[PDB]
Protein backbone atom coordinates (compact mmCIF):
# COMPACT_ATOMS: atom_id res chain seq x y z
CA UNK A 1 0.00 0.00 0.00
CA UNK A 2 1.09 3.66 -0.89
CA UNK A 3 2.88 2.60 -3.77
CA UNK A 4 1.78 4.88 -6.35
CA UNK A 5 2.19 7.31 -9.26
CA UNK A 6 0.02 10.49 -9.36
CA UNK A 7 -0.95 11.82 -12.61
CA UNK A 8 -1.71 15.31 -12.47
CA UNK A 9 -4.81 16.63 -14.86
CA UNK A 10 -5.55 20.41 -15.53
CA UNK A 11 -8.95 22.15 -16.04
CA UNK A 12 -8.53 23.56 -20.48
CA UNK A 13 -10.76 25.44 -21.30
CA UNK A 14 -11.55 28.80 -22.66
CA UNK A 15 -11.84 30.30 -19.08
CA UNK A 16 -9.13 29.22 -17.75
CA UNK A 17 -6.56 29.53 -21.23
CA UNK A 18 -8.26 33.00 -20.34
CA UNK A 19 -9.33 36.07 -22.76
CA UNK A 20 -13.03 34.53 -22.14
CA UNK A 21 -13.86 35.32 -25.51
CA UNK A 22 -11.41 36.79 -28.04
CA UNK A 23 -13.17 39.53 -29.10
CA UNK A 24 -11.54 40.29 -32.42
CA UNK A 25 -13.71 42.42 -34.02
CA UNK A 26 -15.21 44.40 -31.52
CA UNK A 27 -18.85 46.42 -31.96
CA UNK A 28 -19.88 43.52 -29.51
CA UNK A 29 -21.90 44.33 -26.39
CA UNK A 30 -20.90 42.00 -23.20
CA UNK A 31 -22.49 40.69 -19.93
CA UNK A 32 -21.10 41.82 -16.92
CA UNK A 33 -20.09 39.92 -13.72
CA UNK A 34 -21.67 39.44 -10.43
CA UNK A 35 -21.87 41.59 -7.24
CA UNK A 36 -18.52 39.95 -5.99
CA UNK A 37 -19.00 40.93 -2.44
CA UNK A 38 -15.43 39.74 -1.81
CA UNK A 39 -13.64 42.21 -4.32
CA UNK A 40 -14.99 45.23 -2.80
CA UNK A 41 -13.02 46.06 0.12
CA UNK A 42 -14.01 49.55 1.10
CA UNK A 43 -14.36 51.31 4.34
CA UNK A 44 -16.90 49.22 6.48
CA UNK A 45 -19.67 50.29 8.79
CA UNK A 46 -21.98 48.40 10.99
CA UNK A 47 -24.23 51.65 11.16
CA UNK A 48 -27.57 50.08 9.11
CA UNK A 49 -29.68 52.98 9.26
CA UNK A 50 -32.67 51.33 8.68
CA UNK B 1 3.10 -57.80 32.34
CA UNK B 2 4.53 -57.77 29.26
CA UNK B 3 1.39 -58.60 27.27
CA UNK B 4 -0.68 -55.70 29.06
CA UNK B 5 2.14 -53.12 27.84
CA UNK B 6 2.29 -54.53 23.90
CA UNK B 7 -1.32 -53.89 23.52
CA UNK B 8 -1.36 -50.44 25.35
CA UNK B 9 1.56 -49.64 22.97
CA UNK B 10 -0.13 -51.30 20.14
CA UNK B 11 -3.31 -48.88 20.58
CA UNK B 12 -1.11 -45.58 21.05
CA UNK B 13 0.57 -46.52 17.38
CA UNK B 14 -3.22 -46.51 16.54
CA UNK B 15 -4.57 -43.15 18.29
CA UNK B 16 -1.89 -41.45 16.75
CA UNK B 17 -2.58 -42.46 13.20
CA UNK B 18 -6.23 -40.77 14.40
CA UNK B 19 -4.51 -38.17 15.47
CA UNK B 20 -2.21 -37.13 11.76
CA UNK B 21 -5.49 -37.94 10.28
CA UNK B 22 -7.37 -34.96 11.90
CA UNK B 23 -4.04 -32.79 11.43
CA UNK B 24 -4.06 -33.79 7.96
CA UNK B 25 -8.04 -32.43 7.56
CA UNK B 26 -7.26 -29.74 9.29
CA UNK B 27 -4.10 -28.48 7.19
CA UNK B 28 -6.36 -29.31 3.95
CA UNK B 29 -8.67 -26.74 5.23
CA UNK B 30 -6.47 -23.88 6.18
CA UNK B 31 -4.74 -24.67 2.60
CA UNK B 32 -8.20 -23.46 1.16
CA UNK B 33 -8.11 -20.46 3.40
CA UNK B 34 -5.16 -19.12 2.46
CA UNK B 35 -5.81 -19.41 -1.14
CA UNK B 36 -8.69 -17.83 -0.82
CA UNK B 37 -7.28 -14.74 1.37
CA UNK B 38 -4.50 -14.78 -1.35
CA UNK B 39 -7.15 -14.34 -4.18
CA UNK B 40 -8.62 -11.54 -2.12
CA UNK B 41 -5.13 -9.23 -1.74
CA UNK B 42 -5.05 -9.97 -5.50
CA UNK B 43 -8.48 -8.20 -5.74
CA UNK B 44 -7.56 -5.57 -3.42
CA UNK B 45 -4.32 -5.06 -4.99
CA UNK B 46 -6.20 -4.05 -8.52
CA UNK B 47 -8.85 -2.39 -6.47
CA UNK B 48 -6.37 0.29 -5.09
CA UNK B 49 -5.50 2.15 -8.56
CA UNK B 50 -7.47 6.02 -9.03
Amino acid sequence: DGQTITIDLKKIDSDTLGLNGFNVNGKGETANTAATLKDMSGFTAAAAPG
Amino acid sequence: RFTSNIKGLTQAARNANDGISVAQTTEGALSEINNNLQRIRELTVQASTG
